[PDB]
RNA sequence: UUGACGAUCAUAGAGCGUUGGAACCACCUGAUCCCUUCCCGAACUCAGAAGUGAAACGACGCAUCGCCGAUGGUAGUGUGGGGUCUCCCCAUGUGAGAGUAGGUCAUCGUCAAGCU
RNA sequence: CUCAACGGAUAAAAGGUACUCCGGGGAUAACAGGCUGAUACCGCCCAAGAGUUCAUAUCGACGGCGGUGUUUGGCACCUC
RNA sequence: UCCUAAAGAGUAACGGAGGAGUACGAAGGUGCGCUCAGACCGGUCGGAAAUCGGUCGCAGAGUAUAAAGGCAAAAGCGCG
RNA sequence: ACCAAACCGAUGCAAACUCCGAAUACCCAGAAGUGAGCAUGGGAGACACACGGCGGGUGCUAACGUCCGUCGUGAAAAGGGAAACAACCCAGACCGCCAGCUAAGGUCCCAAAGUUGUGGUUAAGUGGUAAACGAUGUGGGAAGGCUUAGACAGCUA
């Protein structure tokens, strides 16, 4: 899915998830778009099943841009291991998402076929998105 | 593959700030290769350590071209 | 002129800075009240501890 | 296009959330060429009709501050991020002599019938919009027309094909380059 | 009209354009003689102007790049209390960064030397 | 001088015990309890599709949100 | 040596990343001189790239040895 | 029809990335008021820590898990509050009293004190446990859309 190619380490810690989002909150290529209203963190995997639901609603045009990119590992101890013998092997990609972030965009469409195909995607996403327009 | 090894923490900075008095042996600063140039009327010792040379109290300005960090001491 | 401090909380379960702000302005226990010549110092201490006092003049 | 304003003498942080809570108000400051800038208040229900409004971006509004009138024009928007709706607005006093920048809307007036789109199976898509100006502020431009009816699949639009009438200059071409407005291209 | 040595380190920079000689300065002539080149009078040095201001150097203009940069708002944060408590909110003290209005083709000192 | 076990026990040192023994410990494991649910097991949301046609008679890929403490666990608070 | 380490010092984990158990009689002293990589165009058998000439550079090179902090009185390079 | 440096424009992100950049904490100096530093000696005890708040590592941003930084309480502190509840709020017990005012928490009856006053809201026993998600539940606030030229419903082709 989507990772970076290489990579200058290979861990990383986890820190935390603060913040509004000033930049990355504003509607750029397309004419609608699907921002973002609760904080969370988006596994890739999710991506590739939010994107393949609004690829077949369209089925005629349109552009879509995917606005976020998972570069974060998070590491998974194996099972039956007890704790403490260093650190475990990184299984996905993650993306942190802050409320505000715009997630995907859409131009070339119609409204009313938008606005019912980004609620296919949001059935998706383990977050609660919202509606949005191009000003 | 294990990795501990860290180092045992040198126990850098800066001494004798903005105000103080000296005498002529004070150190005023350890270094890591020149944060701070010899200004007016301190040392530069061997691993670039300053130090004073006469008595008075300690200045830290900013001058000249590359705006380079000049420790000197003012006869005040 | 002068200023009338009470001091209408405990002293038990506070900081180690609050507990010396009211102790350099003179109060020793719940509801004793001091004068205090009202500097430019002594009220620097009563904005510290604004909250367990009560400047009541 | 009409607003009328307060004085609003309370600065800070506690004093301006106060505001939008309890009041309803939205800060504001109007600053300009000949004199100093002077902070403001105004409604959350009125600066709603005008942002509501298409080319109220690139027009001048009359502000009734006091019972002091001025031609002002808009050139910020601070907004919030997660609930969205409007914060301080940040305005600018209309001097009859000093040349002005604003942002411009764009159209693309007639892409109904494109020989790119009727000829060859075909898409526009649109990558800029929002177009800046450089005016004299007496005779404003409220939208510029782009016709992508004509010429071709395959060609990409520039800033130097579209016109900017009656003597208006391009920020873009003022500086070495020149940025493609519009494409039309083969859908997938 | 210049020349030396500083003060201050871009609001003093870069780019473009214009302009100055026989006082200064620079290029210039020749290396015989000092002296020099891991080869070369290029650089270094010596005896020297003619010749020239082209180059260089200084001055004078342009905000085109750069560089400084308000006000207002916003982020964060010390103490006290809250709440739906992996995050925020209220009272109070504090308050950026980014961006906007705009700015900037520097300002001085010591002598010799040009009204001086 | 490398017990480099780097403040270095001596010039000079490997193993077994289900035949075992003394002094202690829930400062510490195996059984049951306890907190926790990754794993489990029972659901529920979008619905690509197949079900001849027809997404919901029956199933339902890609993915999301929970409940029970039932087993594989995590920790070591109780009892040597 | 860096990170965890909370803008003074210090500070743990069978926490994340790397290196040493040496070289040098000049790779030291001192006086005198001098600037990088790269880009590009021209140029005999090299030829994407050797040497030479040129413009643009503005440390993106170098530093005996890991990384960090530095370096135009150059702490980098040459000669007596 | 390949792709694809490099360069221009818009656009995001780093504990081991910085052109920047606070609050606090540290140092040294100045003074006013209020109330205990240095040095040398004698005697020890301690070197199994616990939870909670605010910053973090690890863990599954799971555990009354575990290793750190800092303040507080237990340990070594009773009394009142949370039904019972070391460590959470309040407050620190020299002794006597059949005396008065208060703090957190409260005022129908067990159970000491308001069946107090005022303005609205919820009918589910919510209060007195919970998630995506669903819905002509209702109260408020701006919106518009059409309409005595006959709208919406309805019965009429």
């Amino acid at each position: 899915m989507l990772q970076p190619k290489r990579t200058k380490f290979r861990k990383q810690m986890t820190g935390h998830n603060r913040g509004l989002a000033h930049r990355g909150s504003k509607v750029s290529f397309g004419e609608y778009a699907l921002k973002a209203t609760s904080r969370g963190r988006l596994t890739a995997r999710q991506i590739e099943s939010a994107r393949r639901a609004l690829t077949r609603h369209v089925k005629r045009g349109g552009k879509i841009w995917i606005r976020v990119f998972p570069d974060k590992p998070v590491t998974k101890k194996p099972l039956e291991v007890r704790m403490g013998k260093g650190k475990g092997g990184v299984e996905y990609w993650v993306a942190q998402i802050q409320p505000g972030k715009v997630l995907y965009e859409i131009e070339g469409v119609s409204e009313e076929l938008a606005r019912e195909a980004f609620a296919l995607a949001a059935a998706k996403l383990p977050l609660a998105t919202s509606f949005v327009k191009r000003t | 593959t294990r990795n501990g090894r860290d180092s045992e923490s040198k126990r850098l900075g800066v001494k004798l700030f903005g105000g103080q008095a000296v005498k002529a042996g004070n150190i005023l600063v350890r270094l890591r290769g020149t944060k701070f140039h010899a200004g007016y009327g301190v040392g530069l010792g061997k691993d670039h350590t300053l130090f004073a040379k006469v008595d008075g109290v300690v200045k830290f300005e900013t001058k000249g071209a590359f705006g380079r960090k000049y420790v000197s001491i003012v006869a005040a | 002129a002068t200023v009338k401090v009470t001091l209408v909380k405990s002293l038990n379960g506070r900081l180690a800075n609050h507990k010396a702000c009211v102790k350099g302005l003179g109060l020793r226990r719940i509801n004793h009240t001091v004068e205090v010549q009202d500097t430019p110092e002594n009220r620097g201490m009563i904005n510290k501890a604004y909250y367990l006092l009560r400047v009541e003049g | 296009f009409i607003v009328n304003a307060q004085v609003r003498s309370d600065l800070g942080k506690g004093a301006s959330r106060r505001l939008r809570r309890n009041a309803g108000l939205v800060p504001a400051v109007v600053y300009g060429g000949d004199k100093e800038p002077q902070s403001v208040t105004l409604e959350l229900r009125e600066i709603a009709k005008l942002l509501e409004n298409e080319a109220a971006f690139s027009h001048v509004i009359a502000l009734n501050v006091g019972g002091v009138k001025e031609t002002v024009l808009i050139k910020a928007l601070q907004r919030h991020p997660a609930k969205g709706f409007v914060m301080h607005a940040d305005f600018l006093r209309v001097v009859a002599d000093h040349k002005l920048t604003a942002h411009v809307p764009l159209h693309f007036i007639n892409e109904e019938v494109a020989v790119g789109v009727k000829q060859a199976g075909g898409e526009i898509s649109h990558t800029i919009s929002e177009v800046e100006v450089s005016c004299l502020p007496k005779d404003l431009p409220e939208f510029i027309e782009v016709d992508m009816a004509k010429v071709e699949l395959g060609q990409i639009v520039h800033l130097s094909d579209l016109k900017a009438p009656k003597g208006v200059e391009l920020v873009q071409l003022a500086h070495g380059n020149d940025l493609a407005v519009a494409n039309i291209h083969a859908s997938r």
